[PDB]
C-alpha cells in the first residue's frame, strides 16, 4: 500500500523504524511529498516552527508554545547538539494535545543504514525521538549538506501553501530560529530572508548569534565577530572570509525579517511575545491583508500579545468603526482572552446591541 | 489522631474482609495452606523546581 507509493514516487532503500524513516528524492517535488504526507501520514498545522541548527528556558518554552499551538517543530535531529535536548523535552512532554517531531537528515551521514521494520539500537548516528524523519541523499556516501536545499524547498512551498486557519492573511507563519554558529544556518539564514520568512534569534550564546544581534561593510564585519569566532575566522581562508561578509551583508539588508531577542531581560513569555512581534512586523510588511485592520487584530489576538497590538490598532484614533470589532470580540469572548476584552469595553460597544437574541443562543 | 487512623485501615488491610466467625475458618484454611509514573514525577520536580 504506501510501501508501493514511496517507491513509485522515487521512481527504494526505504522503511518504518519503530516513527517513520523515509529517504527522499534530491530531483523531487517537495509540493507532492507534502500533500502526500498531509493527506495520509499525519495531520495538518496552522503553525510550522523552523529550526536552524539560560537558553535550555528559552528552548523549553517554545516548546511549550509548540505544543499548545500544535505546531509542527522542524529540525535537524542531529544526536550531537540541542536536537537531542529537544527531543528528550518533546519526549517528556509527549509523556504527559499530540507533539509531532520532524527530523531533516541525510541518509548519507548515517553509518547504520538497512533495508519490513527494521531494527537500529547505537556515524552521525541521530536521536529517535522524532516522529517524522526524512533523509535526503544525493545518491553517494560524499557527506554532502545538500538537504538545506530540500529543507528550504519544502519551508517556502508551505508559505505558498494558503491555510484557512489562525489567520494571518490565509498564510503559515513559518517561524525561524537559530541559536548555532554555522556556515550552513547562516547560508540557510541568507536563503529565508531572501524569501518572506522571519528569523528570530536571541543573544544567548552563540558563535554568530551573537554577532548578529550586537550588529542590531568590510571593516565593520572585520570589527564583528573578532572574538566571537577567533578559531573560525582562523580556519576560514580568505575566500571564506568574503562569503562571510557577503552573506551577513545579504542578511542585514532586510530588518523587517530578522528579530533580535536580548538575554538580560528577565521577563515572563518573552519568548511567545518576541515571535509575536516579529510576525507582526512580518505582517505588516506584506501590505496586502495590512489594509484591514481587522485582518490584522485577528492575527495579534490570537497570540499572547495584547500590550503592543493597543498600541498599534486599538490606539488608531483616525476613525473607530461604531461596530468595531462585531466578530473580533465575540471570538474574544469564544477564545476566553483574559485582560483583553478589557480593551474592548474600555473603547466600547453597546453590550445589549452585542449580544443579540441569535448570537446569546449561540453562545 | 490522623496518624493514629492509619494504623487501623493497615490493619484490615492486612486481614482483607472476613465475618468473624467465617474469620477463623479462613484462618485456619489459610494455616493449612501456609516506569511511566516515574518519568512523571522527574517532570513534576521538575516543574517544582
Amino acid at each position: 500500500d504506501l510501501v508501493n507509493f514511496i517507491q513509485a514516487n522515487f521512481k527504494d532503500a526505504f522503511g518504518d523504524i519503530q516513527g517513520k524513516y523515509l529517504r527522499l528524492s534530491c530531483d523531487t517535488d517537495s509540493e507532492t511529498l507534502y500533500e502526500l504526507l498531509t493527506q495520509h501520514w499525519h495531520l495538518k498545522t496552522p503553525n510550522l516552527v523552523i529550526s536552524v541548527t539560560r537558553m535550555r528556558k528559552i528552548f523549553s518554552r517554545l516548546i511549550y508554545i509548540a505544543q499548545s499551538k500544535g505546531a509542527w517543530i522542524l529540525t535537524g535531529g542531529t544526536h550531537y547538539g540541542l536536537m537531542k535536548y529537544i527531543g528528550e523535552v518533546v519526549r517528556d512532554n509527549t509523556i504527559s494535545e499530540n507533539i509531532v517531531a520532524i527530523g531533516i537528515a541525510a541518509w548519507g551521514m548515517v553509518s547504520n543504514r538497512d533495508t519490513f521494520s527494521a531494527q537500529y539500537i547505537m556515524l552521525y548516528i541521530l536521536d529517535n525521538n522524532h516522529t517524522h524523519l526524512l533523509l535526503v541523499d544525493n545518491g553517494c556516501h560524499g557527506h554532502p549538506t545538500v538537504e538545506a536545499k530540500l529543507r528550504n524547498q519544502l519551508e517556502k512551498y508551505i508559505s505558498e501553501r494558503t491555510s484557512q486557519d489562525s489567520n494571518y492573511g490565509g498564510k503559515i507563519p513559518i517561524v525561524c530560529f537559530a541559536q548555532g554558529g554555522g556556515r550552513e544556518t547562516l547560508k540557510a539564514i541568507n536563503t529565508s530572508v531572501k524569501s518572506k520568512i522571519p528569523c528570530v534569534v536571541v543573544e544567548g550564546s552563540g558563535q554568530i548569534a551573537d554577532v548578529i544581534a550586537s550588529l542590531v561593510t568590510s571593516s565593520m564585519v572585520k570589527e564583528k565577530l573578532v572574538r566571537f569566532l577567533p578559531r573560525t575566522v582562523s580556519r576560514l581562508p580568505e575566500e571564506e572570509i568574503e562569503s562571510w561578509i557577503k552573506w551577513l551583508k545579504e542578511i542585514l539588508e532586510s530588518s523587517h525579517l530578522l528579530t533580535v531577542i536580548k538575554m538580560e531581560e528577565a521577563g515572563d513569555e518573552i519568548v511567545s511575545n518576541a515571535i509575536s512581534y516579529a510576525l507582526y512586523k512580518a505582517f505588516s510588511t506584506n501590505e496586502q491583508d495590512k489594509d484591514n485592520w481587522n485582518g490584522q487584530l485577528k492575527l495579534l489576538l490570537e497570540w499572547n500579545q495584547l500590550d503592543l497590538a493597543s498600541d498599534e490598532i486599538f490606539t488608531n484614533d483616525r476613525r473607530w468603526e461604531s461596530a468595531d470589532l462585531q466578530e473580533v470580540m465575540f471570538t474574544a469572548l469564544i477564545k476566553d482572552r483574559p485582560k483583553f476584552v478589557r480593551l474592548f469595553l474600555e473603547n466600547g460597544l453597546n453590550l445589549q446591541k452585542f449580544l443579540t437574541n441569535e448570537v446569546l443562543t449561540e453562545l | 489522631w490522623k496518624f493514629q487512623r492509619y494504623f487501623l485501615v493497615q490493619e484490615y488491610c492486612n486481614r482483607l474482609n472476613i465475618p468473624f466467625p467465617f474469620v477463623v475458618f479462613a484462618y485456619f484454611y489459610m494455616v493449612v495452606k501456609k516506569n511511566e509514573t516515574l518519568a512523571w514525577e522527574g517532570v513534576m520536580k521538575e516543574n517544582y523546581l
